[PDB]
């Protein structure tokens, strides 16, 4: 069994991302790293399923979600930078 | 097909070993915002080059449609780059 | 074997990411997570996607997160769908049918993706382009203080 | 690349030259098409001129509005002409012109 | 002094007249 | 205090229109966008009263 | 080949117009000849013109929306439902742009990128409604999400705007991750992403033999993500804070435009995702909880914007009543409620922006409004009564027909909850009307006259609200036509 | 299968010897350019100088600056050494003389080059000197800004080949070398490699083995970029375009000769020109090379598509 | 006019003008020349 | 100014023609006799007036 192992690994990554979102409410950088872990787990699911089903609709969508994840990183870090300046703290 | 990455992994392991040997050789005896803008531009253009990677190789199958799709993609990012330019984000 | 260790290290790295005191160590384990995920993708035969994960995740996003954390403050903080096959492969390995018709002209993962990314699904490509343009525009307006 | 011009909803008017070329559609412009083209262009130019007075740019705003109106009016006229040729709009004159051809 | 000097304002007047005439024709011809 | 009133009640039509336009232009300010653009809009001298008529002589 | 693009002229025009506006603003804002002009109103007017022109392009070309449907099949699906939804979305965007003109002058918001980002969000929503795939749906959702994330924190110097932007960012990214995980689990269980394929593969096995764990969990995760998007409780984690901290012209747009497109997506998911009435139960609980919590939370609000946010949550629950009952009449009630709620919200936010010019923050601030401006008080009271659902006004028709749809399916428990929530809502809505007319505050606040755009918008919406019952036939006709076209 | 470590040793140890002798060659060529002679006393012609330097830096009795975490500081030179040497596993020297024949070699090289930013950053922060931290940040930004243009030039080259296999890019130049048509592209690639390595007018900037590893990694990067320049534009191991009678020369010699020519260009350029400023490095790299690289990609793709000259 | 504004732009922005020119050529070839060769 | 002058000075800007002129000079000095002296064996010229050890 290999599909089970891949799905279990991705599910654990997703759960860790959700935990980091919930546990680290005080810090902001972790609340972005957890989102990126979630997106990584989802991309891994899509790629594994595309390989398992022999279909190209998972690779195209993983490549397209790369862009969304990167743009979310950019906007999030910009918002964090401007947030620190105003209130002076995290 | 992917058997050619095992030499790379063994190369990484042996490079680690030789680096550790080298380290053990002498043992025997404020904030600037432009640094964020440059990283943002790098991320955008790295994604752009990532999208170039499939297009350049498969430019023989696609023909006069994939080329113009890539051209529209480039036009949009070029409008974005022009906005980056006139706003002074490219200056230091 | 290779899958088990390459998954265990990734789980430990992610756990350290979500439970790190110094955010720099969090960024480093964040990089290690994708370093392991690239190898996991390599085990699937998706050579292009592993390389892009190296290029994009730990080449652009991880560098950006490192820039933000460093220069700014360095402050403190199964049986239903696909039933698994039991390990009976002594006879299963012999029962492997290979069709040479699909091997005479084999496409790489790169050109297979590029065959339909730009012609049959080009609208989504342009939507991702628009998302990138939105990110470019929004980076300036939020963070820009000249002179 | 393989393409298909067939529509889900069939045309309710006589169809002449089901897949018209760009030059043929542009050459099919009628007086009404030019009227709506000019109306959209003039409205856009006037809006651009009026809106740009406060910032102090009358000419630049005029040209930007003119470009926007030119593009919009041309695509509206092209849409109407192509629909008339393809049978989606009442092509009273198109069938009269192309029956004698 | 029987000349309007502002070239940009004159073009705006011409465009407004054209828009009004075209709108009237549009409401009449269709 | 008579001097500012004298200087205001003797202006021509052309000067009055210019001063009205300047007063409208600088009525409200946006420091954030100016900081983004790297510029500093300063009130023209036509809209500045002498410091000798202010309540306590405010230079700024 | 060029005629295959007759189906995307409304989107091509708006994209190119946004590009032209961006170029114009960036070239002439950073100019020395004109002394860095603050050309936000210019770009706003030209963007409103562009929206009107693409509305003319989209509305006139009705027979041409199905052109080249086979070629565009894998990318998007255009039909009668998409046509009317997109026209309504463009109308709402134009109304919001019209309201936000006075914001750029008196408060001096000189950033022209606000209008460009609004136009790009509009493009994302246009691609959202016609999206007929999981991939396109997610891409459009992300596009509009980022366009809103950027403009939520537009007030960089404001403490509230940055915090609201950060919270909206985190919540939306988490919801998008949940939605994407659901989509991945659906794709890995059926092997299909297109809605036609995903309907053919799910319409037969209605959990008749066994429950597919992957499909069920994917459907549940997509439902949870969509409920986060519309902020239906308990998925309203930071919605009131986001609404309060966001700029008022921004808050007006997020209260109307995203909901229409997200509800269109939810409908185009229900056309295939009705997996044994699994979503009907989730939406049942969500609607009941949303009505109850909005009614019980908006009474303890002293600020106008928080009260508006909780009103939005309550009306989202009232609309989800229609989702709970899956029928043609249920969907018709849902769409009628969406239309009426959008119009009332536009009215209320135009009124708020009218008083925003004098820094209105509390309900007690609008105390002596019946004396200083005795017609604005009447208009605000009309809007509040329409929110309450008083029979003579237009807000009663939507609640009426939603209750009728709920009783048709036999869900008697929804009717009682809706009735009690309506009583509570009318109580705290007439509480505001008490302040304007009946109280006699010792200190008065005088507001400056409003501008022309918001004046006409208020006049038209107030004439619609009072006189809708006299001629409601076109709305019911178009709504019934839309609901049927979801399947045929 | 136990001979793979033999191949890795045979590709790694001569690389280090070549790096040391490249440092010697630089110090000799600059001396010859400036009307003097380089190190000559130590060896017959100074050939023994690098060995003396190595034994000197080994036998210094140095102290570890443990005023840090001591882990990231100690491993940053190790990481940059990792990245500098790992890129040599795919570069081919002749027809079948490559350690790892990837089918994604161009992208693997791009990834390896993009991952070289972390070593200098970690070294900059781990050193408690804030000024060294700022300098490392500036160097990282420069490397990033020019890696973008390097990737675009890689796209320009890849369009004409149609495959990311490095050994096939050379075979695609059997008709003519890509440096002849795309000469401006070759010049831009060389300048970008100059800026990528923190070298030439683009070179704005502790003790013992950390600095030794950083130095070795930088010079290995110089050698690798010379190899890439001769690999994408100068035909790799292919002989001279004309006069095919010298074919008795092995193909590995031609690759070496072209690499030495490009290394001579590195030394020449650094000796002949002054330094750029940081406010000019970023402006140049973002306003002169990104637009030009994008325009060259567009032009090459449009010309190849128009006449159906695609691979 | 045009021959003066274009000259002023080219003189002070040589690299941008060159990049725009080569990109315009690379876009002109598959737009105006490719259909011409398609007839033959 | 002249179109010819604009073209001529734009080419020199792009073709780096003022750096090739420096590279040529450095290379021409590369192939030249050296002026360094073997100090232990040959000494530099002096004068009879030289002031050294007392
Ligand atoms: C007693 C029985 C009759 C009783 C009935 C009488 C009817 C009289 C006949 C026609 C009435 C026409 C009504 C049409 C009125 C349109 C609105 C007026 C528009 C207008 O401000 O003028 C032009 C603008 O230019 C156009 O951008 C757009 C302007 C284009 C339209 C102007 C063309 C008008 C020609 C009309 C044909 C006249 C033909 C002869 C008519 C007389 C008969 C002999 C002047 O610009 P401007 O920069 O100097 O100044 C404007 C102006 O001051 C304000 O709009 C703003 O405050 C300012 O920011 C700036 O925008
Ligand atoms: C800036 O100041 C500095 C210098 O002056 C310019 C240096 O030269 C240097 C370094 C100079 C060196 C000669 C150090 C390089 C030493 C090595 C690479 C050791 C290599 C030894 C081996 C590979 C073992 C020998 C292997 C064989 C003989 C097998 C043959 C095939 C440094 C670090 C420096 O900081
Ligand atoms: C063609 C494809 C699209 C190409 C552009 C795409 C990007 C969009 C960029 C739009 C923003 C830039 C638009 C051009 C700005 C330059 C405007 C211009 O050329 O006119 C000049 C000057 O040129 C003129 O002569 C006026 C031209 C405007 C009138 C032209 C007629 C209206 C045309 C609109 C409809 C046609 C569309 C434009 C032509 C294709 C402005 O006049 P002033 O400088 O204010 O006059 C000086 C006198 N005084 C200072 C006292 C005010
Ligand atoms: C539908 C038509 C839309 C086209 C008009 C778009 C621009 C409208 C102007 C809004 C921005 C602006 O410039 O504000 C000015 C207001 O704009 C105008 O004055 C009118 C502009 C033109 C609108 C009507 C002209 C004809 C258009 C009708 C359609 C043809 C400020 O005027 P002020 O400084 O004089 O204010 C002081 C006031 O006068 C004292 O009482
Ligand atoms: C066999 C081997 C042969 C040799 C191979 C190696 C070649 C390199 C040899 C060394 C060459 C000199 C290296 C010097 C290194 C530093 C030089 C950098 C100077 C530089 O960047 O110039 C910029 C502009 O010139 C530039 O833009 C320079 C890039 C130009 C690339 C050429 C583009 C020409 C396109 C023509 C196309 C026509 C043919 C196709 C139709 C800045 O200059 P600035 O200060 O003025 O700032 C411009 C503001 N506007």
């Amino acid at each position: 069994m290999d599909l089970i192992k891949y799905f279990t690994f991705s599910m654990i990554i997703f759960i860790l991302g959700i935990w980091g979102i919930l546990l680290n409410r005080r810090n902001i950088l972790i609340m972005l790293m957890s989102i990126e872990l979630m997106l990584l787990a989802v991309n891994l699911n899509f790629l594994v399923f595309s390989v398992s089903l022999d279909d190209m609709m998972g690779q195209v969508f993983a490549l397209l979600v790369l862009t969304v994840a990167a743009a979310e990183s950019a906007i999030g870090l910009a918002i964090f930078v401007i947030t620190f300046r105003v209130r002076g703290t995290i | 097909m992917m058997l050619e990455f095992a030499p790379i992994f063994i190369y990484l392991v042996i490079s680690l070993l030789v680096s550790l040997i080298l380290l053990g050789v002498p043992f025997l005896f404020r904030f600037d915002i432009r640094f964020y803008l440059v990283s943002i531009l790098f991320l955008i253009f790295d994604l752009e080059v990532t999208f170039f990677f499939p297009w350049a190789v498969s430019l023989n199958k696609i023909d006069l449609f994939g080329f113009w799709s890539m051209m529209a993609f480039l036009f949009i990012l070029t409008i974005g780059f022009l906005y980056e330019w006139k706003r002074g984000a490219l200056d230091w | 074997m290779i899958l088990s260790v390459l998954s265990s290290l990734a789980l430990v790295s992610g756990l350290m990411v979500v439970r790190a005191k110094n955010p720099v160590h969090s960024v480093l384990f964040f990089i290690l997570v994708f370093c392991d995920t690239s190898g996991l993708l390599l085990l699937l035969g998706l050579d292009f996607f592993a390389m892009i994960f190296l290029v994009v995740y730990i080449g652009a996003i991880a560098v950006l997160f490192l820039f933000v954390v460093m220069m700014f403050h360095i402050q403190i903080a199964l049986d239903n769908e696909s039933i698994p096959l039991l390990p009976t492969q002594r006879n299963t390995t012999s029962l492997r049918y290979t069709v040479y018709a699909g091997k005479v002209r084999s496409w790489t993962n790169l050109e297979t993706l590029g065959n339909l990314l730009y012609t049959y699904y080009f609208v989504w490509f342009l939507v991702s382009s628009l998302i990138l343009l939105v990110a470019m525009i929004g980076a300036i307006v939020l963070t820009m203080h000249r002179t | 690349m393989n393409t298909d011009i067939t529509a889900l909803e069939k045309a309710q008017y006589p169809v002449v030259d089901r897949n018209p070329a760009f030059t043929k559609v542009v050459g099919n412009f009628s007086t009404l098409d030019y009227l709506r083209f000019s109306t959209i262009t003039g409205i856009s130019v006037t809006v651009g001129y009026l809106s740009g007075i406060k910032p102090g740019i009358k000419g630049p705003s005029m040209v930007t509005g003119g470009l926007i109106g030119l593009m919009g009016g041309f695509m509206y006229a092209y849409q109407n002409s192509a629909g008339r040729l393809m049978g989606f709009f009442p092509n009273d004159g198109e069938v009269a012109s192309y029956q004698k051809r | 002094p029987k000349v309007s000097e502002d070239k940009n304002r004159n073009y705006a007047v011409v465009a407004g007249v054209v828009a009004i005439v075209g709108s009237i024709g549009w409401y009449l011809k269709a | 205090l008579a001097q500012i009133h004298a200087s205001e009640n003797s202006k021509s039509f052309e000067q009055i229109e210019v001063e009205r336009a300047l007063r409208k232009k600088y009525a409200r300010k946006d420091e954030d966008y100016d900081s983004m653009l790297g510029i500093t809009r300063e009130t023209p001298p036509e809209l500045i009263l002498p410091d000798n008529v202010l309540p306590g002589g405010k230079p700024v | 080949m060029f005629n295959l693009f007759l189906a995307v002229f409304p989107e091509i025009f708006i994209i190119n117009a946004t590009f032209i506006l961006l170029i114009h603003g960036v070239v002439f804002s950073t100019s020395k000849k004109y002394d860095y002009p603050p050309l936000a109103s210019n770009v706003g007017w030209l963007g409103l013109l562009s929206v009107l022109i693409t509305l003319l392009l989209l509305a006139a070309g009705a027979p041409l929306l199905t052109i080249a449907h086979l070629f565009w099949n894998n990318l998007f699906r255009r039909d009668n439902f998409t046509y009317f939804c997109q026209i309504f979305l463009l109308l709402s965007t134009a109304g919001t742009i019209s309201m936000c003109f006075d914001f750029f002058d008196q408060e001096r918001f000189d950033a022209f990128e606000f209008i460009v980002l609004i136009l790009l969000s509009t493009c994302g929503m246009l691609f959202m409604i016609s999206a007929y795939d999981l991939i396109a749906m997610y891409l459009a959702i992300e596009l509009q999400s980022l366009c809103f994330y950027v403009i939520a924190a537009s007030k960089r110097k404001s403490e509230f705007s940055t915090e609201a932007g950060l919270k909206y960012l985190i919540l939306g990214a988490f919801s998008s991750g949940i939605l994407l995980f659901g989509c991945s689990m659906i794709y890995g269980s059926t092997g299909a992403t297109h809605f036609d394929q995903l309907a053919k593969i799910l319409t037969g096995y209605e959990i008749t033999g066994a429950r597919s764990s992957g499909i069920f969990m994917g459907i549940l995760f997509i439902a949870v993500g969509f409920l986060f998007k519309i902020t239906a409780v308990p998925f309203h984690m930071w919605a009131p804070d986001i609404y309060e901290g966001s700029p008022t012209p921004v808050t007006a747009f997020l209260s109307i435009a995203p909901k229409i497109s997200i509800f269109a997506n939810i409908l185009r998911v229900f056309i295939y995702g009705s997996y044994g009435a699994t979503l009907q139960q989730i939406f049942f609980f969500c609607s009941i909880a949303s009505m109850i919590l909005g009614a019980l939370a908006a009474m303890a609000q002293t600020k106008v914007k928080r009260l508006l946010a909780y009103s939005s949550i309550g009306h989202v629950g009232y609309i989800c009543i229609g989702f709970s009952c899956g029928t043609i009449e249920g969907i018709q009630s849902l769409l009628i409620g969406i239309f009426i709620y959008a119009l009332m919200t536009m009215d209320a936010f135009a009124i708020v922006l009218a008083l925003r010019q004098t820094r209105v923050k509390y309900i007690a601030d609008l105390g002596a409004l019946a004396k200083t401006n005795p017609i604005l008080a009447i208009t605000f009271s009309i809007t509040m009564f329409s929110y309450a659902g008083i029979p003579p006004l237009a807000g009663f028709c939507s609640k009426f027909y939603l209750f009728f749809a709920a009783l048709g399916c036999g869900a008697y428990f929804l009717a009682l909850v809706g009735v009690v929530t309506s009583v509570i809502g009318c109580f705290y809505y007439i509480r505001l009307v008490k302040r304007m007319f009946f109280d006699t505050p010792r200190t008065w606040i005088l507001y400056e006259p409003m501008d022309r755009n918001k004046s006409l918008l208020l006049a038209m919406t107030s004439f619609f609200i009072t006189l809708f019952l006299l001629y409601p036939s076109p709305l019911f006709s178009v709504t019934h036509q839309m609901a049927l076209s979801l399947y045929l | 299968y136990i001979a793979v470590p033999a191949e890795i040793l045979g590709i790694i140890l001569p690389l280090l010897l070549g790096v040391a002798f490249l440092v010697l060659a630089e110090r000799k060529v600059m001396a010859f350019v400036q009307r003097r002679k380089g190190p000559d006393v130590v060896g017959s012609f100074g050939l023994l100088q690098p060995l003396a330097d190595g034994l000197k830096l080994i036998l210094k009795e140095p102290i570890s600056p443990s005023s840090a975490n001591f882990f990231l500081f100690r491993m940053a030179p190790v990481a940059t050494f990792m990245l500098s040497l790992v890129a040599w596993a795919v570069v081919p020297f002749d027809y079948g003389m490559v350690l790892s024949d990837l089918n994604i070699g161009l992208l693997y090289l791009f990834a390896i080059s993009s991952l070289g930013v972390y070593g200098i950053i970690i070294a900059g922060r781990s050193s408690n000197s804030k000024y060294a931290f700022l300098g490392a940040l500036r160097s990282a930004a420069q490397m990033v800004s020019y890696e973008v243009s390097i990737g675009l030039i890689l796209i320009t080259v890849l369009i004409c080949v149609g495959s990311c296999n490095l050994s096939e890019i050379v075979m695609a130049q059997k008709q003519i070398w890509f440096g002849i048509p795309l000469f401006p592209v070759l010049v831009m690639f060389f300048i970008s490699c100059l800026a990528e390595t923190n070298r030439a007018p683009f070179d704005l900037p502790y003790s013992s083995m950390g600095f030794a590893l950083f130095f070795l990694g930088e010079y290995a990067n110089m050698i690798l970029m010379s190899g890439l320049c001769t690999l994408f534009f100068l035909g790799g191991w292919l002989p001279i375009l004309d006069l095919p009678i010298f074919k008795k020369i092995p193909g590995s010699i031609w690759f070496s000769i072209k690499v030495l020519f490009f290394l001579f260009l590195y030394i020449w350029v650094r000796a002949a020109f002054p330094r750029y400023r940081y406010d000019q490095l970023m402006g140049l790299g973002w306003k002169v090379f990104l637009p030009l690289s994008l325009a060259w990609v567009v032009s090459v793709s449009g010309l190849l598509v128009t006449f159906q000259w695609l691979p | 006019p045009v021959m003066e504004k274009l000259r002023m732009f080219v003189a002070q922005e040589p690299v941008v003008a060159a990049s725009c020119l080569i990109g315009g050529v690379g876009l002109f070839l598959p737009a105006v020349v490719r259909p011409i060769l398609d007839s033959l | 100014k002249d179109w010819n002058t604009v073209f001529e000075r734009s080419i020199n800007t792009l073709f780096l023609t003022e750096m090739v002129r420096g590279l040529s000079l450095t290379l021409k000095y590369f192939f030249d006799p050296k002026v360094t002296i073997n100090y232990p064996f040959e000494k530099g010229p002096l004068s009879p007036r030289f002031r050294g050890e007392h």
